[PDB]
């Protein structure tokens, strides 16, 4: 009755120095410090920078290969991203200005990948905008997922708004960063801890009216981070 | 703030 | 620091004798029993069955002039529907065979109208299928919602896929209220409380595979069903 | 079952 994983795995990737768009700073100390908290929960950890299109796609399929039945996958991005109908996108560094969804990760798409493994648990901690993008000309039409009730989205912010770091960042972390480090510890189901972070974000100053958590989950069973993977000794 |  | 309501208003809709698409048995009983446990928790709460898109319009409108300031408004419903680039549809009794958009009611334009009246809690629980229509040629492009960090969705199921009642039902629940029902007077934060019930159904033999509840919410303040009215004695 |  103790939820198991049967491997804990995570990929972590922090865009930085785009070509053609504006520079951000603070991914480099986001990934750092989930690198370190992901560690301390036994995962093992893939943590790039500065990801151009296809050393993302090669990254992506580096972490499917270690993902298979009942693994809890996790991925982590940190960067430019967008939203078209629903769908996210993850923006590489060497994406043009202006760029369409082919320039970029459809983060649905990997998840249908992860599924096709099998995995016990599938996270999705995007820490990106998540507005539409106009030159974006395309439509998705994907095949329905399965339902596996073991998914959950901790969105740094809402569909159609920002996501923030501080301005000319140094040493801060981003904002999602910032109040998901202090709670990421907690042996709690993962939607549950992502609420308590949601409540922890809501009383910002700085980001009220403009960036707030959002978490979607069908994840049934309770699940956590902290799960004891099969066969060690807990 | 700075936004991604 | 207890979260209080300055209102709670909740509007509730269960279609069943469609003219065009398969007839449901289930959602009266559905909208009966939510009726009873809201009732309990202190909502004034509008119930109706079997609306014609005309019916539905005036309903939300009526529902929508209730609201204001500070207001917890919840919107239940039960029936046919549709999702399609992530915008949810609810389907009238008089949808014609087949129909597009604009037979229907988008849900996301009402969570605009409610964000309007400045709503203190916005819940939605859509007890209907989330598979794509096909005949509906058009497109959202709707404007991006403000970041009120106080939204919660309970899906009865997962986008592309459906959601269920019992065949032949007479007088059981659909899948959805079987589990809501044995929660719901919780007093705890609604997202906590919508995922216990995530957890329940998904011991559920009969659906396992084909429906699981998922929540999506930027819920921050710790808000609940059972918060006192404003100005009343608890 | 019968869908919704």
């Amino acid at each position: 009755d103790q939820p198991l994983a049967k491997d804990k795995v995570a990929l972590l990737i922090g865009n930085m120095n785009y070509r053609e768009h504006p520079k951000l700073k603070a991914p480099l100390v986001d990934v750092y410090e989930l690198t370190n908290l992901l560690r301390q929960l036994d995962f093992k950890v893939v943590s790039l920078l500065d990801l151009t299109e296809y050393e993302m796609r090669n990254a992506v399929d580096e972490f499917l290969l270690l993902l298979d039945k009942g693994v809890y996958g996790l991925l982590y991005y940190a960067g430019h991203g967008y939203e078209n109908f629903g769908n996210s996108f993850m923006v590489p560094v060497d994406a043009p200005n202006p760029y369409r969804s082919e320039n970029c990760l459809c983060v649905q798409n990997i998840l249908k990948l992860m599924q096709e493994k099998e995995t016990g648990l599938n996270v999705f901690l995007l820490d990106m905008c998540r507005k539409r993008n106009d030159y974006d000309d395309t439509i998705p039409i994907l095949d329905a997922l399965k339902v596996t009730a073991n998914i959950v989205f901790g969105y740094a912010t809402c569909q159609g708004a920002e996501a923030f770091e501080i301005q000319h960042s140094g040493l801060a972390n981003g904002i999602f960063m910032k109040f998901l480090k202090d709670r990421l510890l907690e042996d709690k189901k993962i939607t549950v801890l992502l609420d308590e972070v949601a409540e922890d974000m809501g009383k910002c100053h700085l980001t009220k009216g403009k960036q707030a958590l959002e978490i979607r989950s069908s994840l049934s069973e309770k699940r956590a981070l902290t799960d004891p993977i099969q066969g060690t000794e807990y | 703030v700075r936004p991604r």
